[PDB]
Order: C-alpha cells, then structure tokens, then sequence
C-alpha cells in the first residue's frame, strides 16, 4: 500500500512564454544628423569706410 | 563680368555703366573702397584690375 518507483519518464517538456520580433525600421532620430550652421539671408555689410 | 567685378569691391567703387548694348564697368569713386582684396579670389579678374 506504499508508494513505489514507476517507469522512467520517456520525455521532458519545458514551457516558457515568449513574444516575437517586429520589422526593422531603425528610426534613428526625431530631427536627425548634425544639422549644419548656415548663412542668414542677405545679411548686408554693417560697416563702411571713411570718405 | 562687369557685375562680378562690381561685387568684388565695396559697392560704390565700380559703377557699371551701359555705354552700348553691352555693359561696361567703370571706376566711379575709388575712395569708397575698403581693402578686402576679394578680386584676388576671382582667378580671372585679378589680372584685369
């Protein structure tokens, strides 16, 4: 009436919960790159010679 | 090329007249010139002035 060893298991199942990968879009930056410093339009000379 | 010449100088110095259908640049007032030597960057008009 006691507990005895039974037949060895024939296989093992290991369960884990996993989600999946999306598409590669690689959206690097809101406003991207190093935007260049640049000329103010027209500007004009702010200096003249004497005479 | 008269206008490119007139831009390489303080603007009053080279007065571009219109003698004929073509445009001639003339040295109207040499005194206004500031020495900026910007003609010397032109490579084709550094030989003219």
């Amino acid at each position: 009436g006691g507990l005895t060893c039974a037949s060895a298991p024939q296989g093992t199942l290991r369960i884990l919960e996993g989600p999946q990968q999306s598409l590669s879009g690689s959206p690097l930056q809101p406003i991207p790159a190093s935007p260049p410093p640049q000329i103010p339009p027209g500007l004009r000379p702010r200096f003249c010679a004497f005479g | 090329a008269a206008e490119e010449l007139s831009r390489c100088f303080s603007p009053g110095v080279i007065e571009v007249q219109e003698v004929q259908g073509k445009k001639v640049a003339r040295v109207a007032n040499p005194r206004l010139d500031t020495f900026s030597r910007e003609i010397f960057r032109n490579e084709k008009l550094k030989k003219v002035v």
